[PDB]
């Protein structure tokens, strides 16, 4: 899993 | 937002843009559910970062001021205490923030409306996710709020090895997961507007997606689950 804020 | 479209001026008033001060301009890093005229809910990893933030009501355009919009800083950040920012799949992700000054509610701004406490979705869902991330998985920013359909992915399915697996918890949400229409970089900390006997309340708190991609199938955009959090929330707002 990868954030979508770039975390 | 990926395989979206423009949503149309205002028709999600209790969306803000999150968004931290670089430079001597201000740039936008996350979304947000206006939930009281002085209180943000959003994720816990847009801020766990010292930043400086602020929060804008009533946008659309990004990139102009058409006269609808209300800037206003962050004036206290409350991450929830189990957050992990080294683990995201651990859940907990999300954060309320209170506001240097109360907006002033109108068509423009309006509070969202939250689920009733521990409310679960029946799978599939209508459900439309709202933001300014990126609208080709590995493209740009939108400079317009962005909105795409995306039913919801029930626990059942959505834990299922095909799809996250252990990965997601039952405090989340999954939705999407088409292939085509998913929440992207950018939209993080947004809501997930889901409609339920005709009222629509944010449901999930958009927090990530595959390490493959934005739009993948069978790995649907997560989010926190808000029903989950109902009296966090509350006790958060009650005691500040």
């Amino acid at each position: 899993a990868t954030t979508l804020x770039x975390v | 937002v990926v395989g979206g479209t423009e949503a149309q001026r205002n028709s999600w008033p209790s969306q803000i843009s999150l968004q931290y001060r670089s430079g001597s301009s201000w740039a936008h890093t996350c979304g947000g559910t206006l939930i009281r005229q002085n209180w943000v809910m959003t994720a816990a990893h847009c801020v766990d970062r010292e930043l400086t933030f602020r929060v804008v009501v009533g946008e659309h355009n990004l990139n102009q001021n058409n006269g609808t919009e209300q800037y206003v800083g962050v004036q206290k950040i409350v991450v929830h205490p189990y957050w992990n920012t080294d683990d995201v799949a651990a859940g907990y992700d999300i954060a309320l923030l209170r506001l240097a000054q109360s907006v002033t509610l109108n068509s423009y701004v309006q509070l969202g409306v939250l689920p009733r406490a521990g409310t679960i979705l029946a799978n599939n869902s209508p459900c439309y996710i709202t933001g300014w991330g990126l609208t080709r998985t590995n493209g740009q920013l939108a400079q317009t709020l962005q909105q795409a359909y995306l039913p919801t992915v029930d626990y059942a399915i959505c834990s299922s090895s095909s799809y996250w697996g252990s990965t997601v918890k039952n405090s989340m949400v999954c939705a999407g997961g088409d292939g085509v229409r998913s929440g992207c970089q950018g939209d993080s900390g947004g809501p997930l507007h889901c409609l339920v006997n005709g009222q629509y309340a944010v449901h999930g708190v958009t927090s990530f997606v595959s390490r493959l991609g934005c739009n993948v199938t069978r790995k649907p955009t997560v989010f926190t689950r808000v029903s989950a959090y109902i009296s966090w929330i509350n006790n958060v707002i009650a005691s500040n």
